[PDB]
């Protein structure tokens, strides 16, 4: 179906690849090395639950006075 | 959604219902005028009724 180049990916000589560099001493970043960095929220969580209270009671009751 | 009690939105909103304050200006005028002029046909009348009497 298709030829053998295409595959190899070279006619003819197959070239060197300059390898990743590494950042000796550091983290890798790269786009999937971010949880590193940005793990998931877990310090305002009770907060949270607070905040979610109170604003769905603030928004019932100023929509109930408009509606009113 | 809870407070307003509707999923879509609020109610008596609109022109539909905005214009009801447009009305009562309206009406209230209305209303002012005449009875103004029924205040001053009671008011004649009774002019005239006390000074003939009283
Ligand atoms: C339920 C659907 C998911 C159930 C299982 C999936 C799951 O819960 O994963 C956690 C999932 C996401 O994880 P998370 O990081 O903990 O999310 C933060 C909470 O949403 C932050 O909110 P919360 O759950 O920590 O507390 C908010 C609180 C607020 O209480 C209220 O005032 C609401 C009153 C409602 C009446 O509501 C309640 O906890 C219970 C009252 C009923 C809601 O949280 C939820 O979806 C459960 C709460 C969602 C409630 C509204 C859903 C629409
Ligand atoms: C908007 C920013 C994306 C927040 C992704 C959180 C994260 O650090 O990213 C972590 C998540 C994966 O979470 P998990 O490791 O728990 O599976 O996604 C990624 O790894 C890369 C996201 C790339 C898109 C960036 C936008
Ligand atoms: C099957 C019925 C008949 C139809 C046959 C043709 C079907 C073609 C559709 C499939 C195409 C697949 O396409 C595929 O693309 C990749 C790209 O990642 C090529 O990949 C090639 O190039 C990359 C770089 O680009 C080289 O590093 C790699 O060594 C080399 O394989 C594959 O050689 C090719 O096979
Ligand atoms: C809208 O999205 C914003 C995109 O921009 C992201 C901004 O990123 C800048 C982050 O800045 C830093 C720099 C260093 C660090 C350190 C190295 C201090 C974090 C550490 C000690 C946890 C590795 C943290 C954040």
């Amino acid at each position: 179906p298709l030829p053998n180049a295409v595959v190899q990916g070279y006619t003819s000589v197959r070239g060197p690849k300059r390898p990743l560099d590494h950042f000796y001493g550091r983290t890798p970043l790269n786009i999937d090395t971010l949880w590193h960095w940005v793990k998931f929220p877990h310090r305002y969580d009770n907060l949270r639950f607070a905040v979610c209270f109170w604003a769905f009671l603030v928004s019932a009751h100023f929509a109930n006075k408009k509606q009113r | 959604i809870y407070g307003r009690g509707s999923l879509y939105g609020y109610r008596f909103d609109g022109e539909i219902h905005r214009q009801e304050a447009q009305n009562v200006i309206l009406y209230k005028e209305k209303e002012a005028q005449e009875m103004a002029v029924v205040m001053e046909k009671l008011e004649k009348e009774i002019q005239e009724w006390l000074k003939t009497m009283e």
